[PDB]
């Protein structure tokens, strides 16, 4: 029984480090597709400063 | 005489004393035995599932 239950234990620590990587995997790819859109929208905006720039077109 | 009615008997006597003394040792030995088998059987079991 002793046995058993230090198994058990053992499994669950196992299963809760497993899960908690897994987790944080998407959590890192999400992070990625984000920073991605962030510098698309910094690329315009430094277009659409730019482009303030002019004295006519303005 | 007396001495075939009661030496001899007394002696008698002893080797009845010796006998039930022995049964008396087989059992405190076999008690002793049924404790250390126990006790080294579960060491055993024990050694084997902490191993694995």
């Amino acid at each position: 029984g002793n046995f058993k239950s230090k198994l058990k234990k053992a499994m669950l620590s196992q299963q809760i480090t497993k899960s908690t990587i897994a987790n944080k995997m998407r959590l890192k790819v999400l992070s990625a597709r984000e920073q991605s859109l962030d510098g698309i929208f910094e690329e315009t905006k430094e277009k659409l400063s730019g482009i303030a720039n002019n004295r006519d077109e303005y | 005489s007396q001495k075939n009615g009661i030496a001899t008997l007394l002696q008698a006597e002893k080797e009845a004393h010796e006998i039930v003394s022995k049964a008396r040792k087989y059992r405190q030995d076999k008690l002793k035995q049924a404790k250390t088998d126990a006790a080294k059987e579960i060491d055993s079991y024990k050694i084997q599932k902490d191993k694995e």
